[PDB]
């Protein structure tokens, strides 16, 4: 019954990492050691966004590379023009406590939750020439720690009750929902191709679920901690997952395993974000450690930190183009280095 | 009552465990191939001239 | 004496 | 610099109504409703009128407080207490007709985001505490309470047990006894708040 | 060929410059980079920002003093330099004596201060404040003129309106703001006096007790000496040790320029923290 | 839904003053700069007054400064010293400049007054063309400027105005396509030569487009071409 139930649990689970052992033949670290290294990756803020009054949870690009929206716990969704350091839209929030933010890929949409159990989704190109919500999507127990948007009328949501959901915003109900991590699912990141997408929970595990058939299709562990923060690598083959160990990891599709662990004895606060760079040659992460560190993401060396946030940054997101980065803190600043 | 659940456990153990497996010497072979063809197009890891910066 | 530091009074005063 | 004049011209009037709104929105003070499963927070916050967090806000005596009820949010709390680090104070509510609510005033009071903010300890449900003392003795939740079997006592011992959780001398905290049928709640929770705006201000020009 | 009090003055003067000028623009470089222009902050940036008016403004008299006259100056600065130093100087004055105040409020007025005390309203206090120094320091201005008279520049200026500068800032930058401080720091240790003020009324009192005994040591003689050579025709023994001591007193009160950020922004831990963090930057 | 309804309209003595109202429904007025065109009973579209977005900033012509004055959800252009050259169909334009906003998008439908150097001028070369449906159509408008901003943007503005109907926004920044505006519109050009291209022209697409700069106060129009029907 129950035993016989936990002890095929654990031989699947001894299997599964006897699979993954086999696979591994030789490090990451082993096979890029023979390539140069890119040195002293010196960025300058280029912009600083002075708008917040409160901390900044969360900041996502346009599609365009120049437009930007930033979430704060203020009660404000301001979306911002990079270029020029412009706010073109000003959104109150129906609730306060907002922990995360996404810019629809066509520009129409811009969705904001957090505590509210909530996941709002904002109209910028209404007729009416204001800002309206669209819709209210509900159905989500605990909070919702993230949500992505996979066009202008599905949305997935990553929530604090443990499970994620795929939603349809214009019946304004859960197509799917992904149940199987076992503690808050604290980030999302979908593929490039938005059929596939990784949850980053609280457990740490991180999953890799599939859009369509609402299934998880490999479990990815080695975190000691949380983890706070996931982002696929551009090819769409890997993702790294930064957590509050203070270690990034990146983790293989194919391999089914870890391949390098980003950790300097050094650093001690846990990540709060992560990005790759357009070429996925480096890996951004943010700290609590108030300064963002930037990551040879194949020699796992640092190449770089990205230091001039006076309290902890909490999202950092580079441009579709890769010509910029983005990192929100506390500070309620948002700067923009190249 | 958690019968039903370590049966889904079994069965989602199983389903990941069905996947196929490839070397992490071509992952990663194939990681370092993707960052080398597109590292000319990264204005990130070598600083884009002032001329061509949107930022500058 | 007493005439010339008069004279030069200080901006500050 | 064609059209691009009157978007600088919305933006700076967006600029100014977000500090139009930031100013208004600092003259509220931010409280913090921590507690057991139905400990009196929903007593409380009911009696002085007006399931993700449950927002409530009155104005008493000049004073608009917006009381941030979170009971609902069933998840871990490390991963979202931090929002709250820029309350006045932490109304911590407790039910004396009931340890189990002791780790959570330690957990909440040791907290490194709540190291400053005093906490206000309500220790409601007193006459139902009398009540329950003439059934059974109150050692009965604390073994070590080698001492008499009498509700004025016990109510001194059950606060210094829970205040003992204090460590940072920079936060104070507040204990206060209700017996849930009072309309004191909200001078308390006033008198408090005036103290602790007080500390908080000669704390921040370096004066205290 | 130099007087023992002269040169006292002249290394004070040095000393006040070169110490004050560092200070003052750590403090204020802080203030306004590395840290937000809250309600508490914005007193002591404005006050820091005149006290390092004050500071660069001091070789000006410190290079007069060492000349022993001889200005070699236009007109214009023999309108301004001296015209900028007292605005700059009562500046600092007004604004400890609002510093005084708003703490003063802040506690014996804990609710007003909660909703009618934003950092526009510290502001256009802050404004009002260099609105009166300027207005008071304006007759400098009006009355300077570069007369030569002999080898050398003789920028000079009993009078009734001479009198009547002296005493109106002997009044209204002495008696009224030292009364305001007095009494606002007073209250504040009577308002402590009563209950729950137990981790403060002591480094609170020791705070306020400097800080009244600074501005009292510091501003004294200055204004002592500006009164006693109006009263007092030269030409005696103590009209001669007035004038060998007005250097001095200046000395004293351009100190405490370079004081005041210690005593007041340098006084806040949070602060004290910012300061050694960015002393590495 | 959106809707600008005005009035003010009629008869003037020369030398007499009258206030047009414009009254404004269906959209957050407050957060649009509205403008007034205004088109002569035989001649083109006209550029009157422009106010900005909490009064901040206002505009008006080289015939119209000093004479007219621009000022709940209403617009107000009050115009004293009526001339005989002053009357016109006048308009009301809403639009809000931000990134990627689409200025000019709606026009009222107009009322009509009766009384009894630096520009940059937009010459359209063929005042009419006679077109078949079905067919692909082409307007040209030149510049005496070069619209093309150091910011990469063109300012030329195409408005359609069907006969015995107000102008409807075509194409805005001379690249990109108004909302419900069909995809058989399509716009291009460089600097200083503007094409209007229209493919499988319809019947309701009969009409007379206008060619407008947005670089700089005054906005000068084109002097319009009547894709009359043949």
């Amino acid at each position: 019954e129950l035993d016989q139930l936990r002890q095929e649990a654990e031989q699947l689970k001894n299997q599964i990492r006897d699979a993954r052992k086999a696979c591994a033949d030789a490090t990451l670290s082993q096979i890029t050691n023979n390539i140069d290294p890119v040195g002293r990756i010196q960025m300058r803020t280029r912009r600083t966004l002075r708008g917040h009054l409160a901390k900044i949870y969360a900041m996502h690009w346009g599609t365009d590379s120049r437009l930007l929206v930033s979430a704060s716990q203020d009660g404000k969704l301001i979306i911002w023009d990079s270029y020029t350091t412009n706010k073109v839209h000003a959104i109150p929030l129906r609730s306060s406590w907002v922990m995360t933010c996404a810019y629809a890929p066509s520009g129409n949409y811009v969705a904001c939750g957090g505590l509210d159990n909530i996941c709002s989704i904002y109209n910028l190109k209404t007729r009416e020439g204001n800002v309206r919500v669209s819709r209210e999507l509900a159905g989500h127990t605990g909070y919702l720690s993230c949500c992505r948007f996979l066009d202008d009328n599905q949305i997935v949501t990553s929530s604090g009750d443990t499970t994620c959901a795929l939603w349809d915003i214009e019946t304004g109900q859960q197509t799917t929902t992904f149940t199987g991590h076992t503690g808050d699912v604290m980030s999302l990141s979908l593929a490039p191709d938005t059929r596939l997408f990784v949850s980053g929970a609280c457990d740490a595990s991180a999953k890799l679920w599939d859009v369509r058939e609402g299934m998880c299709r490999q479990t990815f562990t080695g975190h000691e901690s949380d983890i706070n923060a996931i982002c696929f690598f551009p090819n769409g083959n890997a993702f790294a997952t930064g957590s509050d160990d203070a270690t990034c990891r990146l983790f293989d599709l194919r391999a089914d395993q870890e391949l390098m662990t980003y950790s300097h004895d050094n650093i001690i606060c846990g990540i709060t974000s992560v990005s790759f760079s357009k070429s996925g040659r480096l890996l951004l992460a943010g700290y609590d450690d108030f300064n963002c560190n930037v990551w040879d993401a194949l020699k796992a060396d640092r190449a770089g930190v990205l230091a001039g946030h006076d309290n902890r940054v909490s999202c950092l997101g580079v441009t579709d183009d890769g010509m910029a980065v983005a990192t929100g803190s506390w500070d309620s600043f948002l700067k923009i280095w190249n | 009552a958690s019968i039903a659940q370590a049966r889904k456990l079994v069965e989602q153990l199983k389903m990941e465990a069905n996947i196929d497996r490839i070397k992490v010497s071509k992952a990663a072979a194939d990681l370092m191939a993707y960052c080398e063809a597109h590292a000319k197009e990264d204005p990130l890891l070598t600083p884009v001239p002032a001329s061509e910066n949107p930022f500058r | 004496r007493r005439r010339h530091f008069h004279h030069a009074l200080p901006p500050a005063r | 610099s064609a059209e691009e004049r009157a978007a600088l011209e919305r933006s700076k009037a967006i600029e100014k109504n977000l500090k139009e709104d930031g100013i208004s929105a600092a003259k509220d003070v931010k409280l913090l409703l921590l507690g057991a499963d139905n400990s009196g927070k929903s007593t409380i916050v009911k009696q002085m009128k007006i399931t993700g967090i449950v927002e409530t806000h009155f104005t008493f005596k000049n004073l608009h407080f917006r009381l941030f009820d979170v009971g609902g949010q069933r998840s871990e709390r490390k991963k979202w207490i931090h929002c709250f680090e820029d309350v006045t104070a932490i109304i911590f509510c407790v039910d004396l007709s009931d340890h189990e609510s002791l780790m959570l005033f330690d957990s909440i009071c040791n907290n490194k985001f709540f190291i400053d903010t005093s906490i206000i300890l309500f220790l409601n449900k007193k006459d139902l505490f009398g009540e329950k003392i003439k059934k059974s003795p109150l050692t009965i939740c604390f073994p070590e309470y080698t001492g008499p079997n009498t509700y004025e006592d016990a109510a001194a011992y059950i606060q210094a047990q829970f205040e003992s959780k204090n460590r940072s001398p920079n936060k104070e905290i507040y204990c206060h006894m209700t017996c849930a049928t009072d309309t004191n709640n909200a001078q308390v929770i006033f008198d408090a708040v005036t103290d602790i705006i007080i500390a908080n201000n000669l704390r921040g020009c370096g004066l205290y | 060929l130099f007087q023992p009090q002269d040169i006292a003055s002249m290394v004070i003067l040095g000393l006040t410059c070169l110490l004050g000028l560092l200070g003052n623009g750590l403090v204020l470089w802080v203030a306004g980079v590395k840290m937000k222009t809250t309600v508490n902050t914005v007193w002591f940036l404005h006050l820091t920002l005149a006290d390092f008016l004050c500071c660069l403004s001091l070789p000006f008299s410190l290079a007069h003093l060492i000349l022993q006259g001889h200005w070699p100056y236009g007109l214009f600065l023999c309108k301004l330099i001296p015209s900028i130093i007292i605005l700059n100087m009562f500046a600092s004055v007004f604004l400890l004596t609002a510093i005084s105040l708003d703490r003063c409020l802040i506690v014996h007025k804990p609710i007003w201060c909660q909703n009618h005390r934003n950092v526009r309203t510290a502001f256009a206090i802050c404004g009002c404040v260099w609105v009166v120094a300027f207005v008071m320091c304006v007759p400098v201005f009006v009355y300077r003129d570069l007369f030569i008279m002999d080898n050398r520049s003789i920028c000079r200026y009993v009078p009734t309106p001479l009198m009547a500068i002296t005493i109106t800032r002997l009044v209204v930058g002495f008696l009224v703001p030292f009364f305001i401080m007095v009494i606002c720091y007073s209250l504040i240790v009577f308002r402590m006096r009563k209950t729950n003020f137990t981790k403060s009324r002591n480094k609170t009192f020791r705070v306020a007790v400097a800080v009244v005994t600074v501005f009292f040591i510091c501003w004294t003689p200055y204004h002592l000496v500006g009164v006693l050579l109006l009263i007092t025709d030269p030409e005696s023994s103590l009209g001669e040790a007035v004038m060998s001591w007005d250097h001095m007193s200046i000395a004293l009160a351009s100190a405490n320029s370079c004081f005041n950020p210690f005593l007041y922004a340098l006084l806040g831990k949070d602060f004290r923290k910012k300061a050694r963090q960015s002393i590495k930057g | 839904d959106v809707q600008l309804v005005e009035s003010g309209g009629g008869l003037v003595q020369p030398g007499g003053s009258r206030k047009l109202s414009c009254s404004a429904s269906g959209f957050a007025f407050s957060s649009f700069g509205m403008h007034w065109v205004r088109q002569a009973p035989e001649k083109g579209l006209e550029w009157v007054a422009y106010i900005s977005s909490g009064s901040g900033t206002i505009y008006y012509a080289d015939t119209v400064k000093g004479r007219f004055t621009i000022s709940k959800n209403t617009l107000f252009l009050q115009m004293t010293s009526l001339r005989s050259e002053d009357t016109a169909m006048y308009y009301c334009v809403r639009s809000i400049y931000y990134y990627g906003s689409s200025p000019f998008d709606f026009w009222g439908q107009g009322t009509t007054l009766t009384v009894s150097g630096s520009d940059i001028v937009m010459t359209q070369a063929t005042s009419s063309v006679p077109v078949t449906p079905g067919e692909s159509v082409s307007i040209s408008c030149r510049s005496s400027k070069s619209l093309l901003h150091s910011n990469g943007n063109t300012y030329l503005y195409w408005f359609l105005q069907r006969p015995g109907q107000s102008p409807q926004l075509l194409i805005y920044r001379m690249s990109n396509l108004a909302s419900g505006v069909p995809d058989r519109f399509s716009g291009s050009g460089s600097g200083t030569a503007f094409t209007l291209t229209i493919s499988r022209l319809e019947a309701e697409d009969v009409g007379v487009y206008y060619c407008m700069q947005h670089l700089e106060y005054p906005l000068t129009f084109g002097a319009g071409t009547k894709l009359e029907l043949k």
